[PDB]
């Protein structure tokens, strides 16, 4: 679940927001068994901000 | 007319009465000093441990 | 304060005004979820272990009641495991409320539910 | 002690295979330790050539590494533990005592190896200028230690031929220092600036050339005098003016027409090195 | 990106957006080029020895292996070498790529031109 995945590779249950985001998927829809994710790093998750 | 600097360890009557309204009075000391009123000029207190 | 178990007893929860019983609620509610069970907190419950040879049997009795210290600070826990014949491991923790000094019994144990 | 052993960390190390001669280890400079002997022969007034420095006569009996981490303690007074502040890592200390120089019986100088041990202390010259001694790698086997640097040196001679020693102990220490980046400096700031993970204010990551300003003029010229017909009053009446230039920024590629009196007078677009994004 | 070998597909070189044969077009780049046979950087490259003594053939394993890993940082790179039978030296490298969870298979490589 998307629980899961925020809590092993980002330490935060809440932080599942990020995961969907960064894949555009509705959470509340069917992720198909052998379905590709994209999960955000804890320390790449910093040089995602952008400093102008 | 006299300067004194009195460093020392701090007590608990040393901290209530020791303020620049009273009137100090240091013993077994030098004969000049001993018996006349001293008026405090400051006072301070440090912690730097326990 | 309602105690961990939801019971619905006269067309209420279950309202305790007594600590020792919330505390003994509180060690079933602690006891009774697994760490990953919870989406909250996600690293609360305790550690389970099942299906594994009983050598390294008094590791899991030694983290129980690790979590037991850090998360109920009003009682204090010694957890002991003993094996058994089949595939059971009897784990028991001994418990006591600080707030008291002897032990107090609950009435809401002898009634017939 | 091969009964106590856990055999749990044994088996997940990696398996070496046995050399079919004898290994000695020996220094190289840095950056010349992927280096495979260019020349059979060493040839000192070319650089980077895959010779070692220093080549060990014998191999060390024992190398101890010592590494401290360095952390800082708060005494906050009443508390049962001092606060403990992370600081900084450290760094490694080799050392390698009691290593054999023997040719007594070859009879031998040594003078020339304690002289090439010694001369890592001078400065070098990197171009016209005094820089650091050579930077280390110490190298035994398919194993290295670290960019490093020969810091102490020490030789106890006990036989001589002719005044020049033949049977010494060495005792040397290295210590493992930060590792030199290969990116310079304009290579390091220009890939931080292709992620644009640096702070950008508003300015290209690449400021336009003089070539590439005359060939931005070139391109709004251009568009311009093709797009003459759609521009609003205001910015065909002053391009009307044969005195108007356009003047192009050499930082945010802004483009700017000037008329006859020399002042701003509207904003065009923009241009980057190679595309002319008209407003 | 272009991948390293320039091959011309359906008019144009080989532009893909997977990182993963990205990965692996740099690392036949970095080991199909020979220590000189750039100019602009004369330093990078696999270094040759070849006409020579085996007795010393894992010290180029361990300095290919290095190579590797400073050149190539989103890959981890592990380098064995074996000896055949009349002069070949087989060299086996392992590599990673540390984005995926899972290895991953490339429809460029079943294409037969």
């Amino acid at each position: 679940s998307l629980n899961k995945l925020a809590t092993e590779y980002l330490g935060d249950s809440f932080a599942w927001q990020i995961i969907a985001d960064a894949n555009g998927i509705d959470p509340t829809k069917e992720i198909d068994i052998g379905a590709g994710l994209k999960v955000p790093d804890q320390k790449a998750l910093e040089n995602s901000i952008k400093k102008f | 007319e006299f300067q004194l600097q009195l460093e020392l360890h701090t007590s608990q009557s040393d901290l209530e009465n020791l303020t620049p309204d009273t009137a100090l009075y240091i013993e077994n000391t030098l004969p000049f000093i001993v018996g006349k009123s001293w008026f405090i000029e400051s006072v301070r207190h440090s912690f730097s441990e326990g | 304060m309602y105690v961990y178990p939801p019971r619905i007893i006269n067309g209420t929860l279950y309202k305790s005004t007594d600590l020792a019983e919330y505390t003994r609620g509180k060690i079933l509610q602690t006891l009774s979820i697994v760490r990953g069970e919870l989406v909250a907190d996600p690293f609360f419950g305790v550690p389970l272990r099942l299906f594994s040879n009983i050598n390294d049997y008094q590791s899991d009795v030694s983290k129980i009641q690790i979590i037991l210290e850090e998360e109920i600070t009003e009682a204090q826990f010694i957890v002991t495991g003993d094996l058994k014949n089949n595939g059971i491991v009897s784990l028991t923790v001994y418990w006591a409320y600080l707030g008291t000094e002897n032990i107090e019994n609950f009435e809401i144990d002898t009634s017939n539910i | 002690s091969k009964f106590l052993k856990n055999r749990a960390v044994v088996n997940g190390l990696p398996v070496i295979k046995n050399p079919g001669k004898y290994q000695h280890c020996y220094l190289i400079e840095y950056e010349d330790s992927t280096n495979v002997k260019q020349t059979p022969t060493e040839n000192k007034n070319k650089q980077q050539q895959g010779f070692p420095v220093y080549l060990f006569m014998m191999n060390p009996e024992n190398i101890t590494y010592n590494l401290p981490i360095n952390y800082q303690e708060i005494a906050i007074p009443f508390t049962a533990k001092n606060q403990l502040n992370y600081s900084n890592g450290g760094n490694i200390v080799m050392t390698m005592s009691n290593l054999i120089l023997d040719t007594m019986d070859e009879k031998r100088s040594l003078q020339p190896l304690i002289d090439r041990l010694i001369a890592l202390r001078e400065p070098t010259v990197k171009k016209g200028l005094k820089s650091h001694p050579k930077i280390l790698a110490f190298k035994w086997g398919s194993n290295t230690f670290a960019p490093c640097v020969l810091t102490n040196i020490s030789f106890d001679v006990t036989r001589w031929i002719d005044g020049y020693p033949t049977k010494a102990r060495v005792n040397m220490s290295l210590k493992e220092i930060q590792k030199p980046s290969s990116d310079s400096k304009a290579l390091e700031e220009a890939k931080k600036k292709v992620k644009v993970e640096t702070v950008q204010n508003g300015n290209l990551k690449k400021t336009l050339s003089e070539k590439q300003l005359i060939d931005g003029v070139k391109r709004v010229t251009e568009y311009l005098k093709k797009n003459i017909s759609f521009q609003p009053r205001t910015i065909q009446n002053i391009l009307s003016d044969p005195k108007s230039v356009i003047k192009i920024d050499k930082d945010t590629g802004q483009v700017s027409l000037f008329n006859g009196n020399g002042e701003f007078a509207a904003l065009v677009g923009t241009y980057n090195g190679d595309i002319f994004s008209p407003s």
